[PDB]
C-alpha cells in the first residue's frame, strides 16, 4: 500500500456501506490496512475520517436500536 | 464496431458485440418512398407497425412493453422502413418474439386506419411541412432524381390510400428475402439462434424490383419572408472515399465551438459577406446515388449571392492543383467523421447504406481512406461540375440568383 | 345496467332449441317490429359512449339503409299505419349486424378495465 | 462470448486531481472531459455572468499558442472542441480519433492552465455575448424555465440568469475575470474523465505530464459540498402576457430535493409515474397514465414533461404545459394537481412500473462516448463518486409504495408552489384557485 486511495472511494461511506457488497468492504479494509503502515503525516483528512469511521464507528457490532419516547409518553 | 453479416435459416442478419447492459432489435426493410405503388402508402403502411396483430392488440402490446421497461420506435426514410426496440438485454427472446409477430401477421381494421393512422400520419405531415429547410432538400431531391429516390415520402395532404391497398403492398413487401435483422447486444450467437428460430415462419416471397436511377437536373423558386436560403445539388453514382474526403475539404461548419473554421467554405464566406451567410456542404450516400449538397442560408439576400458566387468560384477553382496539406487534413476530419456515425445504436443514412450493400460495407470502406491522391479528387470535383447543377431558392426571389448567373 | 339473456345456456341443449322454436316463433310474431319494415338491431339503445362508438365504425351502405329505414318506420308511425303484407322484413335479410361490433367495443373496454386494476403477488 | 460491463476505474494525484476511465477494447474513437465545480452561483450581484464570458473565450488562445493556431491544432488532426457553462458546474470536452487524443488532452491542458485574456478580446466578444443574449430570448422554453428560475429562489444568487443583466456585461473588465480563473480553477475542484478507446494508464500519465501544476485550495473542502446559505423556496407567480403568440407555455413546480437527500429515488419513481406525453405519438391513445387520458380524450393540451431538476441542496419538482386549446387552461391546471395530490393512495401496480421504466431509462440514455463522459463527469462533479449499475438496482428496488406516499404526503400534499405563465394566458385564473388544486377534499 503505498498509492494513494482515489478520494471518490472513501467518501459518503455511512450511506454506502450497508448496501456495499462484501467484497468492497474486504478490499477497502486491506487497503486501509496496508495503508496505514507509512507514517500519518503523508496521509490526508479523509483517509483519516474514514479509518476512524470504520474502527470506532456506528455500524457493526456497536448499532443499537433507537426507541422513541414521545411514542411511549403518547402511548402511556 | 463492425456489422458481420451471416444468413441463418434464409434469413438476413448482422450481429455487434458491444459491452453494453442494453441490447437492440431493427428490422430494415426494403419498403421505402421508392418502392411504393401509389403516394403516401409507404408512410401509412410504417404508421401500421405495432397495431393489433393476430395475437395481441394495440393497448396489450402498449402496456406490456411499459410494464417490461423498453421504448418501440420506427423509422421512415426514403429507401427503407425501420422498426426497432430498444431494451435490457433480460427481454430479448420477448421482443425478438413480438418484432416477428409484428411483421408477419398484423390484421389491418380499417376503423383503425380511419381512427388512430391516419391523424398520426397527417399531424407528422403537417409538422414536416412547417420545417423550411427540410421541404428545400426534399424539393432538392425531387429535381435532382426523376423518379424512384425523387418520390415525396410523407403523405400528401390531399392523398388516402385504401386499406386494400395498404394490405397488399404489406402482403406481398414482408417477405424473408426483402428485410434484415439487426442486432447490437452483449451477445451475437444467442440473438442469432432466436432471430432464426423467429423469423422463420414468413414467406420466402422474391425481393422487390425497381429501375436504376434516373439522374437529371432542374431549378424550383419558392417565396418566404423569413430567412432565405439557397441550395446546390451535385448529382453522382454511388459513393466513394473521394467524395467523403471532398465534402470534409469543403466543410462549412467549425472543429472548436466559437469560431470561424478555416476550410473552404468558411474562407469563402469571410472573404465574401463578412461571416453573413453560413454555407455548409454534406453528403447523403444511397444504395446506387448520392448527392453532394451545399446549404448557403442568411438573412441578407446580397449577402447571400455573393456568397453563392465566391463559394462556386471556390469549387471550380479546387479542380486545378490542390496541396497535399489540404488533403491530408480533409482526410483527418472524414474519418472521425464517417467513424462518428457508428457508435448510435439507431441507424442512419450512413450505416443503413453501408449494411445495405455486402461487397465493401464498412471493413474495407474505411481502409480506403488513407490511399486518396490529389489527383483522384481533382478528377472526381471536374466529373461532378461536367452535368449542370441544379438549385433551390427560398425566401426573396429578385436578388436569389439562378444558375446561369453564379 | 346491460341487456341480459340466457341466449346460450338454452343452445346448449339441443333438446330445449328444439322445444322452443315455436314458441320464439310465434313471440317474434307477436312483437310486430316486422310490420314496420324494421330490424331488430335498430331498435337497440343508442346512447351510450359505446353504442355511439360502435354507430361509427358501420360500413356506409348498412348506415344509409338504416336510416332510411328508421326514416319511413317514423313516417309510418305518423299516420298510424303499417305496409302492406308484401313489404314485411322477411327473415333472411333480419340478421344480426350491430351485435358484433358491439362486441368488439366492450371486448376492448374490459380488456382495459383489466389493465386498471392489477396487483404484486409474491 | 457474454462479455462483460466495463468498471469505472478511478484515481488521484498528488494534488488533488481524479481521474475516472471506461475503457472500451474495441472502438475507433475517444472523449476525454475536464469540469470545474464553479458555476454562475458563485458570482456575486456586481461580477454577475462572468462564468458565461469565460466560456466564449479561453479559446482565443493561450500564451504559447495564438488564435487561427488552436484551430489549426484542433482541424488538422480531426477533432472537436466544445464547452457549455451551468448554474453550478463548467465543462471542457474534446472527442476525437483513437490516434490523435494526446494532442487533444495536451492542447486542453494548455487551454485551461492559462490563457491570454486581451482587453480587445473582451471588446470583441462583448457584441457576440449581447447577440447571444437577445436571440436566446426567442426560444419559449428558455424564458418560461429562467422565469420559474427567478420567482422560486428570488434574491438567492441561484435565481439568476446564467447570462447575467446587459449592464454586467457590457460593465465587465479583464481584472474580473482573471480574479475568476485564479480563485475558482483550483485542482480540488477539478475532474478529468474519459469514455472510449483511450486506456486509463495513458489518462494517467498524460494529466501527471500537463496536470501537474494546478495549485490546491486554501481550504480542503469536498467535491459538491454546499456553498453559502440555503437558499429559501418562495412560491410566488409570474405572468409575461402575450396575445400574439397562438400557444400557452405554463410551468409549475414544487420544493425539490437535493443530490444527496435520501429519498432521489423515490421522487425520480414519482416522475415516472406522472410521466410524459405528446399529441404526434404513436401509442398516445394507449398510455397506462390516466392525466395522458384524461388530455388525450378532451384534446385538453398538445404536450407535457415531468422535470426533476436538482442542485447541491435544494431542487424543483413539476410539470411543463404546451397547448393551444385556449379557454380550457383552467381544467387542464386542475386534472394535473389532482393527479398530483392523488399520489397519496397510490397503488402498487403503478409504483411497480414507475420502478421498471425508471430502470430502464436510467441505462438507455448513455448510447455515446460523449453521453458516457458527460454522465461521469457530471456524477463526479455533484456527488462525488459514480454509482455502478448494481448500486443503482440495490437503491431502485428497496422502493415500494407506501414510500412514495410518505413523500407525496410530505411534499406533494397542501404546499406552496412557483407559477410562470408566458403567451396568451388569460384563461389562467389567479393564484388562490390555481393553489386549490393541490389538496383533495372528499378524503
Ligand atoms: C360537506 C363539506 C365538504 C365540502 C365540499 C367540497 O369541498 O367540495 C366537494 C368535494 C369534491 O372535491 P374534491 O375531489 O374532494 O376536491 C376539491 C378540490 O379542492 C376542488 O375544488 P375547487 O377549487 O375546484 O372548487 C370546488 C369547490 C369550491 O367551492 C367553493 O369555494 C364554495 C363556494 C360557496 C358555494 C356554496 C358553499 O366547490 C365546492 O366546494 C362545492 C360547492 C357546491 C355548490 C353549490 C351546492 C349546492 C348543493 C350541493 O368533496 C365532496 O364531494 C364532499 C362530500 C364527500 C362525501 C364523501
Ligand atoms: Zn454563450
Amino acid at each position: 500500500g503505498e498509492a494513494m486511495i482515489a478520494r471518490p472511494r472513501l467518501v459518503d461511506l455511512d450511506k454506502r456501506w450497508g448496501i456495499m457488497s462484501q467484497e468492497e468492504k474486504d478490499g477497502l479494509i486491506t487497503d486501509l490496512y496496508a495503508r496505514q503502515k507509512q507514517p500519518w503525516t503523508t496521509l490526508s483528512i479523509e483517509e483519516k475520517k474514514a479509518a476512524y469511521w470504520i474502527a470506532f464507528g456506528e455500524h457493526g457490532p456497536r448499532a443499537f436500536s433507537h426507541i422513541s419516547q414521545k411514542t411511549v409518553f403518547w402511548g402511556t | 464496431i463492425s456489422y458481420t453479416p451471416k444468413k441463418v435459416e434464409g434469413v438476413s442478419f448482422a450481429g455487434r458485440e458491444t459491452p453494453t447492459a442494453t441490447g437492440s432489435l431493427s428490422v430494415v426493410i426494403n419498403a421505402g418512398s421508392r418502392y411504393q405503388p401509389d403516394a403516401g402508402v409507404s408512410h401509412l403502411l410504417e404508421k401500421f407497425a405495432f397495431k393489433t396483430t393476430e395475437e395481441r392488440s394495440a393497448l396489450r402490446i402498449t402496456r406490456e412493453s411499459e410494464l417490461l421497461g423498453g421504448q418501440l420506435s420506427t423509422q421512415i426514410t426514403r429507401e427503407h422502413i425501420i422498426l426497432t426496440a430498444r431494451f435490457l438485454n433480460e427481454y430479448l427472446e420477448y421482443y425478438a418474439r413480438l418484432l416477428a409477430e409484428v411483421v408477419d401477421a398484423t390484421k389491418f381494421l380499417p376503423f383503425q386506419l380511419t381512427e388512430e393512422v391516419l391523424p398520426t400520419a397527417r399531424i407528422e405531415s403537417e409538422l414536416f411541412r412547417e420545417d423550411i429547410l427540410r421541404v428545400a432538400m426534399a424539393k432538392l431531391h425531387e429535381k435532382a432524381f426523376h423518379r424512384g429516390i425523387g418520390n415525396e415520402v410523407y403523405l400528401p395532404a390531399s392523398a388516402s390510400p385504401s386499406i386494400s391497398e395498404i394490405k397488399d403492398f404489406a402482403s406481398k413487401a414482408y417477405v424473408k428475402s426483402n428485410f434484415s435483422v439487426i442486432s447490437s447486444g452483449p451477445d451475437v450467437q444467442k440473438a442469432s439462434d432466436l432471430c432464426a428460430k423467429y423469423f422463420a415462419v414468413i414467406p420466402d416471397g422474391s425481393p422487390l424490383k425497381s429501375a436504376p436511377t434516373k439522374i437529371s437536373s432542374g431549378e424550383s423558386r419558392v417565396y418566404s419572408k423569413g430567412t432565405n436560403y439557397f441550395c446546390l445539388g451535385f448529382p453522382a453514382p454511388a459513393a466513394s472515399p473521394e467524395l467523403f474526403v471532398l465534402s470534409s475539404i469543403l466543410g462549412g461548419d467549425a472543429a472548436v465551438k466559437w469560431s470561424h473554421g478555416n476550410t473552404l467554405l468558411a474562407k469563402a464566406a469571410g472573404t465574401a459577406s463578412e461571416y453573413k451567410a453560413t454555407a455548409v456542404a454534406d453528403l447523403t450516400p444511397y444504395s446506387d446515388a448520392s448527392l453532394l449538397s451545399v446549404v448557403i442560408s442568411g438573412s441578407c439576400p446580397k449577402a447571400i449571392k455573393a456568397t453563392a458566387s465566391e463559394s462556386f468560384k471556390a469549387l471550380k477553382s479546387l479542380s486545378s492543383n490542390i496541396p497535399n496539406d489540404v488533403v491530408k487534413s480533409g482526410i483527418a476530419m472524414a474519418k472521425t467523421k464517417y467513424l462518428s456515425a457508428f457508435e448510435p445504436v439507431t441507424l442512419n443514412a450512413i450505416s443503413a447504406s453501408s449494411l445495405v450493400s455486402a461487397s465493401k460495407g464498412s471493413d474495407a470502406f474505411i481502409s480506403g481512406f488513407d490511399k486518396v491522391t490529389p489527383a483522384s479528387i481533382s478528377k472526381v470535383v471536374s466529373s461532378l461540375l461536367a452535368k449542370p447543377a441544379s438549385t433551390v431558392a427560398v425566401g426573396n426571389l429578385d436578388v436569389l440568383p439562378y444558375y446561369d448567373e453564379l | 345496467m346491460k341487456p341480459v339473456s340466457l341466449a346460450k345456456y338454452i343452445q346448449k341443449s339441443p333438446f330445449l332449441t328444439k322445444l322452443l322454436l315455436p314458441i320464439s316463433n310465434a313471440y317474434v310474431h307477436l312483437s310486430g317490429y316486422r310490420k314496420y319494415g324494421l330490424r331488430y338491431d335498430d331498435l337497440m339503445l343508442e346512447e351510450n359512449d359505446d353504442t355511439q362508438k360502435a354507430l361509427s365504425r358501420l360500413p356506409k351502405m348498412e348506415s344509409y339503409d338504416r336510416v332510411y329505414r328508421i326514416r319511413r318506420a317514423m313516417q309510418l308511425s305518423i299516420e298510424n299505419k303499417i305496409l302492406p303484407k308484401s313489404e314485411w322484413t322477411k327473415p333472411e335479410e333480419d340478421y344480426h349486424y350491430l351485435r358484433p361490433v358491439l362486441a368488439e367495443v366492450i371486448a376492448e373496454r374490459k380488456e382495459r378495465e383489466a389493465f386498471d386494476a392489477l396487483i404484486v403477488k409474491k | 462470448a457474454t462479455t462483460a460491463l466495463p468498471k469505472t476505474e478511478t484515481t488521484t494525484l498528488k494534488n488533488g486531481l481524479t481521474v475516472a476511465t471506461e475503457h472500451h477494447p474495441y472502438a475507433q474513437t475517444a472523449t476525454v472531459l475536464v469540469g470545474v465545480d464553479a458555476g454562475s452561483r458563485a458570482e456575486t450581484a456586481k461580477n454577475n455572468g462572468a462564468a458565461h464570458f469565460l466560456e466564449h473565450l479561453a479559446f482565443k488562445g493561450t500564451k504559447n499558442r495564438s488564435q487561427k493556431a488552436l484551430e489549426l491544432e484542433f482541424e488538422n488532426t480531426g477533432a472537436h472542441l466544445n464547452a457549455y457553462t451551468s448554474r453550478e458546474q463548467t465543462v471542457y470536452y474534446a472527442h476525437a480519433f483513437k490516434n490523435a487524443v494526446p494532442n487533444a488532452v495536451a492542447v486542453l491542458a494548455d487551454i485551461l492552465t492559462n490563457s491570454s485574456i486581451s482587453a480587445s478580446a473582451v471588446e470583441r466578444e462583448r457584441q457576440v455575448i449581447l447577440r447571444e443574449q437577445e436571440e436566446v430570448d426567442k426560444m419559449a422554453d428558455e424564458v418560461v424555465f429562467d422565469h420559474l428560475h427567478a420567482t422560486a429562489y428570488q434574491g438567492h444568487p441561484l435565481g439568476r440568469t446564467i447570462l447575467g443583466p446587459k449592464e454586467n456585461i457590457e460593465s465587465l473588465t479583464r481584472e474580473d475575470l482573471l480574479q475568476y480563473i485564479k480563485d475558482n480553477y483550483r485542482s480540488d475542484r477539478m475532474i478529468i474523465s474519459s469514455a472510449g478507446s483511450i486506456s486509463h494508464e495513458e489518462l494517467v500519465k498524460l494529466a501527471e505530464k500537463y496536470f501537474g501544476h494546478l495549485e490546491p485550495s486554501a481550504e480542503q473542502l469536498s467535491l459538491g459540498a454546499p456553498r453559502g446559505l440555503k437558499p429559501r423556496f418562495v412560491g410566488s407567480e409570474i405572468r409575461a402576457r402575450d396575445d400574439d403568440s397562438p400557444t400557452a407555455n405554463i410551468a409549475i413546480a414544487v420544493e425539490g430535493m437535493s443530490w444527496k437527500h435520501p429519498d432521489y429515488f423515490t421522487a425520480l419513481v414519482m416522475q415516472a409515474i406522472i410521466g410524459n406525453w405528446d399529441r404526434a405519438m404513436g401509442a398516445s391513445p394507449h398510455l397506462s397514465s390516466r392525466l395522458s387520458t384524461i388530455v388525450q380524450q378532451h384534446q385538453l393540451a398538445n404536450s407535457f414533461m415531468s422535470f426533476s431538476t436538482s442542485y447541491s441542496d435544494t431542487g424543483l419538482w413539476g410539470i411543463y404545459l404546451v397547448t393551444e386549446n385556449l379557454g380550457r387552461i383552467d381544467d387542464l391546471v386542475h386534472f394535473t394537481l389532482q393527479n398530483w395530490a392523488r399520489l397519496t393512495v397510490a397503488t402498487r401496480a403503478e409504483v411497480e412500473r414507475a420502478k421498471a421504466q425508471l430502470r430502464a431509462s436510467l441505462l438507455l440514455s448513455l448510447d455515446s462516448t460523449t453521453a458516457i463522459a458527460e454522465d461521469i463527469g457530471r456524477q463526479l462533479l455533484t456527488t462525488g463518486r459514480r454509482m455502478s449499475p448494481q448500486e443503482v438496482d440495490l437503491r431502485i428496488g428497496q422502493i415500494t409504495e407506501k414510500d412514495v406516499a410518505r413523500v407525496a404526503s410530505e411534499m406533494i400534499w397542501d404546499k406552496d408552489i412557483a407559477v410562470s405563465a408566458v403567451g396568451s394566458i388569460e384563461g389562467l385564473l389567479d393564484y388562490n384557485r390555481i393553489r386549490s388544486s393541490i389538496s383533495m377534499n372528499r378524503w
